[PDB]
């Protein structure tokens, strides 16, 4: 029979996507209906070729070949909700490719893909990519620590957390990794044991003074 | 067919279906009489099987209790053997009675013990506490953090409110639709 | 002294289930005595005695008219007792049995001189029973008995 | 601690063990006697002592001077734990 | 008709029937004398039936107290043993005294124990409680906190309002339809 | 009619037709000689009977006494172990003497347990009471809280008069009509 | 005829006639030989009566006093033992005294028991009395209340008349007239 | 038709067959009833079954606890007895309470024991705890690490946040087609 | 394979007892990065006893040999 009846009930969930190779991807969601369907296609009731993608893990196969061929390429991420025409988010900001050389870089990625049929190359600002990070770290009212350098940021979160913190931490971080990914902003969530959570002064003479964000802190009696 | 479990329990004959069910294959629950379940799986789904039964450790062992390793029949009775038989039902009547709220399936409840303290001339030393909690889709799980805290609090002679640590979520994707049938 | 005197009143019985003490109706109660005196003498001992001796000043110093506070002190025969009794309790259970069946071998033939007979072995079987828990029972109750500071306001009040 | 648990736990032993061959030469020969007595019947209850004198009076004989090298290597070893 | 589980008692059965029912799916109690009851749904919903009966711990084991751990049967007692038999049996009554106010239809309460009092000459320290609550919905549930901690605070010997603490909430909506017969 | 609860006694079984007659839903009582009463229902009425038995926790347990943990044939009996029955019969007597008041249908006393101040030197404590009551409709149910509190005071060695809290309310309405059977 | 109880007892089932004569439904003291009584009441008349068993809790226990759980049959006796039965026919004897007063149809009163005075080293507390009477009607029962204070005063060691409560009530209204057969 | 290990149980055969089945050799496990399993392999896959069984070690012995050393069936029990005891159900009930968290399949917990400072004038250590853990795929397996340490903490009595070392790894690459028979 | 320090007899006298040694051994996969994975050991055995220090454990681990999967070869005479 035909693909789409040989999985569950209902279609909703998967999407069958024909190949240009003369394959038939299946485009699942998460990891649990992924393998849902690698079982159908793995025990053998189906007389052709499939492959089951994702959008997590084709979004990892081709940044393998990336850092192959397109060396020192600034990018985020690759989005697939629609799977016929993928958007790929480039940097503004840190890339010299000129518009003959943007072209050889969406076929290349077309050629990889043989479901899909154009991809659409956009590009992003650098710095509305940290604003956001900055903002929702600071909606929460989350004690942090931003350390600029070039070529990307670092926000750092350490001190004796409660529980609350943890989960309104988490459940940011995991929501900001979706739309851009890990390339250029990243998070630091650590838990050691100190009340005053990231910041240490030193005392003497005039007052109090800022020290500078070190990795050695002062472990707090309490 | 070919058969991979038998001998099992009631309760566990019921985790291994409701595991082979969600990584879609089928597997069917025989009894024996007083020789207990079997649980049988068809021909292509058997190397799957095998590969989801060493992953998840099944068959479940059954769930120990502090108690079980201080017995009651023993005509001596140390102070170290009846305080933590205290502590193990206590840490069981306050997990029975968090599942009881609004929007908890199931939870789990652990206390620090301490039984040396009282023999020695030493002080006793403060209760810690902590919770794990599986709620109900759709609700606010950032808000419910401090009803358990609230409820755990004064339940015992004389905690804080940094000794008590409760991390819970949401639970996981419905399953219900079938397997299916493996043709050939 | 509450400790000692409740080793000692289980050398008592020991040595009384065995033989050896019916002369007047001793030489073990003074073992478990002075073995009970080191075994409370090497963890703390003297730190807890002088910590009860500097803490009584503190609650009953002179010229505010202390008093030992009689109504806890009528039970106080009765506690070393018990607990020497529940001590001992399995030595003296054993002897039983060892009278028990001692009397059922009579009763199959009289002639045996069997009051004698068991003379002999009672004092074998009180030591092979209490070597079996003297070592994991015994030092743990020393410590367990033992009088703490924080109890003195129980026994001592102030007329004042 | 865990030699005054050793010591303890020898001198109740040596108690048992050097208590051991006189307290059963003197009980086979008090139940033999009277199992002799039960055969024959005789009513004198002061008869196995003339036996029990000859059996540890002859126990103690053969080894007495194998307890004077017992109890002079265990109390020549306490007072070593003693004072070193 | 696939079986779930079999040997379940009276109780244990209409709370597996209570919890499936909810889900669109039925059940049959079959009675089998003395090996107990039986419960037994559907094909088409055997699948999601034991997908319920994993995530809601089904069936219920029985509730715990702390009379239990330390019978009356015993040849002598501990204080220690004593207490924990008076206090087991005075969180027992309150709770019994809670279902006969209005609007309650099920309550839980929890008092905080003592232990190293037993053996020590310490003086005992202040006792807390914690109680928990089901109503009747449309009552104004803000109102009847204040009930409950009058009712609570002077039944004991010196309890303040910062240590008793009450988390009640409204019951959930009515089911009252009948699940319906899986055609096909 | 499928049957949900049997083996029931005669107290539990006039509780469970009392709470389904509420609710608009039929109930019959069967009798079975020494295997107690049985409570069967109509099949368009087991889906809210079943709700309505997990709801309320039907059938009912049997009501706890503090004399119970406590009994009279033991050997030997502590301090401790009476004045827990002392203090548990003065508990059911002014219970029992509460109902013969003018209007009152059901009544229930607390008094506050002290046991640890007994054998040390420190002075004992003051005792504290806690009652609860059921009035009938058409009372000024403000206005009896005062003599409750005048019964109640001097019943005692020496009470205050804000040591006792009186927690009272009216009765439910009236259910006088008959349920009726469903019409197919 | 739909029954409602049975196995009661001589003075139970005059409780529950009496109850049930109030509210106009009529009753059946059917015997049933060597079991004892039963009440059926007619099938209109089921739902009201099943309503005002479980308000008014019916049947009713027997009353409960204090030398109950201190019988005088065991070998040693504490003097807590002894005092709280000497108590305990105290106030009874005088609850058997005050019924043959003028205009007293019923009376209940209670003492301030004695528990730690024996063994702690304060003195004995004073006495303290509760008395709850009713009268016929009738009666200025005002007045009434100075004949009881002055019969309790010096009964006793010492009680003041601060020390003495006494609320008393008049008579419900009389039931003299028959209930009425449903018309079917 | 070799075989290579016979005598198996339930437990072990299903190991033996999930790791030759990894490395594209068949395997058939053959029931003997009361004499156990048994595993035979092909001929051309013999020598490379022998190779794969001699590497991984197997059969797998019993995991062992530190209860099986101290069981509570011996007639007397020293305090390090109860004491190991104690810990070693502590730090299975762990285990079996990090197995229900949100994407860890499998968990390992370690507990310091103490003997030495518990007999002596000196005070006890600092507690230390160490984990393992096995989680889903796809997770971002460097966050998951401090909801461990949150619950890990305040279980015992007194530890610190770098006196617990979690180690976790995401699961290995799934196994689910059939090895194929060798053709010749 | 771990072994552990036998120190038994530290509490038979008065003085405070030894620190604690372990020291294990493994067999890895071949084809893993076998030296960043020795301090992941070196982690899980430090804080499974009271107090040891880095210096107080010792991993000796080795990658596995070369799979044996040919059949041997039958002889002729």
């Amino acid at each position: 029979a035909e693909l789409d009846s040989l999985l569950g009930q209902e279609k909703e969930r998967f999407q069958v996507l024909p190949g240009r190779d003369k394959m038939l991807y299946v485009a699942a969601q998460n990891e649990r209906d992924t393998l849902w369907a690698r079982q159908v296609l793995a025990r053998g009731d189906y007389d052709k070729n499939a492959r089951v993608i994702n959008e997590n893990e084709e979004n990892k196969r081709i940044s393998i070949w990336l850092d192959t061929y397109y060396p020192q390429l600034a990018y985020y991420r690759i989005h697939f909700d629609e799977p016929r025409k993928p958007v790929f988010w480039l940097s503004r900001q840190r890339n010299t490719m000129s518009k003959k050389e943007l072209e050889v870089l969406s076929q290349k990625l077309r050629a990889l893909m043989p479901y899909a049929d154009s991809v659409n190359i956009t590009l992003m600002d650098d710095v509305t990519a940290a604003g956001q990070a900055e903002a929702g770290l600071k909606q929460q009212a989350l004690p942090y620590s931003r350390r600029n350098h070039k070529g990307g940021v670092t926000f750092v979160i350490q001190g004796a957390l409660d529980d609350v913190e943890i989960l309104r931490a988490r459940q940011f971080v995991d929501s900001y990794y979706r739309t851009w990914g890990g390339r250029y902003v990243q998070f630091a969530i650590e838990l050691k044991d100190d009340w005053l959570k990231g910041r240490s002064f030193q005392y003497g003479a005039e007052g109090y003074i800022k020290m500078s964000p070190g990795h050695w802190y002062f472990p707090s009696p309490l | 067919d070919k058969d991979l479990l038998k001998g099992l329990d009631q309760e566990q004959a019921n985790e291994v279906i409701a595991v082979l069910q969600m990584h879609n294959i089928e597997a069917n629950k025989i009894d024996s009489g007083k020789l207990g379940y079997s649980i049988t799986v068809a021909e292509p789904d058997f190397t799957a099987a095998v590969y989801w039964i060493k992953t998840y450790q099944l068959p479940p062992r059954p769930r120990v209790e502090i108690a079980q390793m201080f017995p009651a029949d023993s005509l001596v009775s140390s102070p170290r053997a009846e305080k933590a038989r205290l502590y193990s039902a206590i840490e069981q009547r306050l997990e029975q009675s968090l599942q009881t709220m609004e929007g908890v399936l199931s939870a789990r409840v652990h206390i620090s013990y301490d039984i040396d303290a009282g023999e020695n001339g030493r002080p006793p030393k403060p209760v810690h506490l902590s919770a794990l909690a599986v709620y109900e889709r759709g609700s606010p799980l950032a808000h419910q953090i401090s009803d358990i805290k609230r409820f755990l609090k004064n339940s015992f002679a004389d905690v804080d409110y940094d000794n008590i640590s409760v991390v819970l979520s949401e639970r996981s994707d419905a399953q219900l639709q079938a397997p299916g049938t493996p043709v050939k | 002294s509450w400790p000692f005197w409740v080793m000692h009143a289980l050398g008592c019985i020991i040595d009384n289930q065995r033989g050896a003490t019916l002369s007047s109706s001793s030489e073990m109660a003074n073992f478990l005595n002075m073995f009970a005196a080191v075994v409370y003498l090497q963890n703390g001992g003297l730190v807890t005695m002088v910590d009860v001796l500097n803490k009584s000043y503190q609650l009953c110093d002179p010229m505010n008219e202390c008093t030992p506070s009689l109504p806890p002190l009528l039970t106080f025969i009765n506690q070393v007792a018990q607990n020497a009794l529940v001590l001992a309790s399995p030595v003296v259970l054993v002897l039983l049995l060892s009278e028990v069946f001692l009397g059922l071998l009579s009763r199959f033939a009289p002639q045996m001189n069997a009051f004698a007979i068991s003379l002999t072995v009672k004092s074998g079987i009180a030591v092979l029973i209490m070597l079996l828990y003297f070592s994991p029972v015994l030092p743990d109750n020393v410590l367990r008995l033992s009088f703490q500071a924080t109890g003195l306001s129980s026994w001592f009040y102030e007329r004042g | 601690m865990d030699d005054l648990v050793f010591a303890g736990n020898k001198a109740l032993y040596l108690v048992l063990i050097l208590s051991g061959w006189p307290t059963i030469v003197a009980t086979i020969i008090g139940l033999l006697v009277g199992l002799f007595q039960t055969v024959t019947q005789l009513q004198e209850q002061t008869l196995p002592f003339g036996i029990k004198l000859l059996g540890v009076c002859l126990c103690l004989f053969l080894l007495s001077g194998w307890y004077g090298e017992v109890l002079l290597s265990y109390g020549r070893q306490v007072i070593f734990l003693a004072l070193a």
